[PDB]
């Protein structure tokens, strides 16, 4: 939900709606904050996910540290799925 | 006991299930024992104790209205028994703590008045100490007058430079300062009342500052002269400061009237 | 938000109109010898349309608890505190007290409440403390204590606490219970047809410091007692001073639900 009810609604938006077209400018202010708002929580959410996986007793983990580079891969998948959002929104818009 | 029908026909069905009560009391006896010794105001501890204790008092009454009953008698014995040891030493230790904090007093106050109320509530369900509690509650009246006095110190001045340069409030301040290190407290409260009157004098200075803050040119000149006359009448180095305030008024009038 | 740190949320109330998903929340710390040397508290209003930085922030002059709302409207909000000082806030200013209910003589104690009466065409309130003196305040015009009765038990130990009081789901002529924390639910009516002594019910039988109280809705009047680590269901009759559907003796001392 927190990482894919956002990122399947961020890619569901429609920026330009239906001279006076300056209202569109005003309209495209509003939803901008929308995506920004949503993005922050996902940058929050994935982040919080890491803390959950780290802070836990598991007595057979206090001699084996968690690795790093695949957590950077989890982070990277989060980035690229943001990108897939925005390119879907822009292409639907231009259509 | 919505039936009890004792026979020799029921009985040999219910030995095993009076046994089942014995084992169920033992199993939630170990839930109580686990919760107790794992999570082992200030008086939340005695409430922890006597909550669990009269809680556990009801089951021993319920059972005892004999082979498993000996081992349940073992756990019941010391567990019930040492937890009373903890409540006893708790009242010993915090009689020591109330005694010592009381001695220093002659934070801590809110804790100890809340504590005395709370084991006082318990012990009806020392005398000099409770007298002093009533005294500092009826002086909590004037301890809520100390807060008015300290507010008054907070909002109490370039305008007030004249009066403060002429005022002799330092004499009453020195009376409070000699007080700052029985009925002395009461007379010092009336001294505070007189000082609050001097605070009303400080806020009268503030009010005159605020009213000096704020063809038809005759009307505007009359309004400015009326404001200046009101300030001058409401006044009575002092002459120099009055001139300085009038000059600041003239500068403010030139700033506002040039727009 | 990352300011919601070192501050236990000791209530959450919900906004009363239908399709406004806002929540009013309420963050504190008791056992105040560890009163936090950092943040003086300020609660919030979040929305679910976006997990917005708190729409409005209410800044009190002391530790906000128990902060109920104003009934069925998108305007106004109450609060509690720790002095006894109630509070009151409107929506078109993200600021301190709109009308701070002042100090007067009696109620100088921690308040776990800001409970509304059905005073029609207006607003109202009452409180509760670890002194007893449940003390009604004014309506709309706010600064006076209306029916300021320090309540008193029949045998004169008037330091009788309370939490989480519940009213009537049948039109509400002032019949209510007070969740008195020493293990004995109390109840009242305020219209003393008798003399001023009108605390009928001590429902002794629940255990230790009680934390639950709620009438049941959707058909009837059976009230609940989820306060201590047994979760009962109780009933209101003068012959049934004992549960009906007692449920499990639990682990992990109970603290609250509905």
């Amino acid at each position: 939900n927190r990482v894919d009810s956002n990122l399947g609604a961020i890619s569901s938006t429609l920026l330009v709606e239906l001279e006076g077209f300056v209202e569109q400018n005003r309209f495209q202010k509003k939803q901008a904050e929308l995506l920004a708002i949503r993005n922050e929580e996902v940058r929050r959410a994935i982040e919080d996910l890491y803390t959950l996986v780290r802070n836990y007793p598991r007595e057979n983990t206090e001699d084996v540290l968690d690795e790093k580079e695949v957590s950077l891969l989890v982070r990277h998948y989060s980035k690229n799925m943001y990108n897939a959002i925005m390119q879907c929104t822009l292409n639907s818009l231009q259509a | 006991d919505s039936f009890e029908l004792d026979r020799e026909v029921i009985a040999h069905d219910l030995e095993k299930k009076h046994t089942d009560l014995l084992h169920s009391y033992a199993r939630d006896l170990k839930d109580v024992a686990d919760l107790f010794h794992q999570y082992k105001p200030y008086s939340g501890a005695a409430y922890w104790v006597r909550g669990l204790m009269e809680r556990i008092k009801d089951p021993m009454d319920r059972l005892l209205t004999s082979e498993l009953f000996r081992e349940i008698q073992r756990t019941y014995d010391h567990l019930w028994e040492e937890m009373t040891e903890y409540r006893t030493r708790a009242v010993d230790a915090w009689c020591a703590q109330v005694a010592a904090t009381s001695d220093e007093k002659l934070p801590a106050l809110v804790r100890l008045l809340r504590e005395t109320k709370y084991f006082l509530l318990l012990e009806t369900s020392s005398a000099k100490d409770l007298f002093a509690s009533a005294d500092t509650f009826r002086q909590q009246i004037s301890a809520l007058d100390l807060i008015c006095s300290i507010y008054n110190k907070v909002q109490r001045l370039a305008v007030e430079k004249p009066l403060v340069q002429q005022k002799l409030d330092a004499v009453e301040q020195a009376l409070n300062r000699g007080l700052a290190e029985i009925d002395t407290y009461i007379k010092e409260c009336m001294e505070l009342v007189k000082d609050v009157d001097l605070v009303l004098n400080t806020i009268k200075d503030n009010v005159k500052a605020t009213q000096g803050i704020l063809f038809d040119e005759l009307n505007d000149a009359f309004n400015q002269l009326i404001q200046q006359r009101h300030s001058e009448i409401r006044d009575a180095k002092g002459a120099a400061s009055w001139r300085a305030y009038v000059d600041y008024f003239s500068n403010i009038v030139i700033d506002g009237f040039s727009a | 938000d990352p300011n919601n740190i070192k501050r236990s949320a000791s209530y959450v109330n919900w906004h009363p109109d239908g399709s406004v998903p806002k929540v009013v929340v309420a963050y504190s710390i008791l056992q105040f010898q560890q009163q936090p040397a950092g943040m003086p508290l300020s609660s919030y209003i979040w929305d679910v349309n976006n997990p917005n930085t708190p729409e409005y922030e209410m800044v009190p002059t002391s530790q906000i608890c128990c902060a109920k709302f104003n009934l069925k409207d998108n305007n106004l909000v109450g609060a509690g505190q720790y002095n006894g000082q109630l509070a009151y806030f409107d929506v078109r200013k993200g600021n301190g007290p709109v009308e701070a209910t002042p100090i007067d003589i009696s109620h100088r104690d921690p308040i776990y409440d800001f409970a509304w009466l059905q005073s029609k065409t207006g607003t109202e309130c009452m409180t509760v403390s670890t002194d007893g003196n449940v003390l009604w305040w004014d309506l709309r015009k706010m600064n006076e204590c209306v029916e300021n009765m320090p309540l008193k038990e029949k045998n004169s130990e008037t330091t009788v606490g309370g939490v989480c009081l519940e009213y009537d789901t049948n039109a509400g002529p002032t019949n209510f219970m007070v969740g008195t924390e020493q293990g004995q639910i109390f109840s009242c009516n305020r219209k003393a047809k008798n003399p001023v002594d009108r605390v009928k019910y001590v429902l002794s039988g629940h255990h230790g410091p009680i934390y639950g109280l709620r009438r049941n809705p959707f058909n009837s009047k059976y009230f609940l007692s989820i306060g201590d680590w047994t979760a009962r269901v109780w009933v209101e009759d003068t012959a049934v001073k004992t549960p009906i559907l007692t449920t499990k003796y639990h682990p992990t001392y109970l603290t609250g639900g509905t």
